[PDB]
């Protein structure tokens, strides 16, 4: 709920992070949306999108 | 008055009717849809 830099292995952006219902199936772990930027990503310690 | 009043009449039911009637409308919110749209999509290109 605070905008920060993020950087998830290698995948170096800028946002506010968020709890999602957005149920990635396993084999899954970056989600992309309309404009080929990432919108969603499974966090590679805790495996939550 | 007869006569404008059922005329009246008929354009509620046609607009009740069909979806084309507004289609001068429509295609003006469809084409700034569509160009916004198109301007996104080439976010996705790689331009080399
Ligand atoms: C590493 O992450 C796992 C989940 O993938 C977690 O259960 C574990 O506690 C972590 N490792 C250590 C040393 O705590």
């Amino acid at each position: 709920n605070k905008c920060v830099n993020f950087n998830f292995n290698g995948l170096t952006g800028t946002g506010v992070l968020t709890e999602s219902n957005k149920k990635f199936l396993p084999f899954q772990q970056f989600g992309r949306d309309i404009a080929d930027t990432t919108d969603a990503v499974r966090d590679p310690q805790t495996l939550e999108i | 008055a007869n006569q404008f009043n059922s005329a009246i009449g008929k354009i509620q039911d046609s607009l009740s009717s069909t979806a084309s009637a507004l289609g001068k409308l429509q295609n003006v919110v469809n084409q700034n849809a569509q160009a916004l749209n198109t301007l996104v999509k080439q976010l996705s290109s790689n331009f080399g």
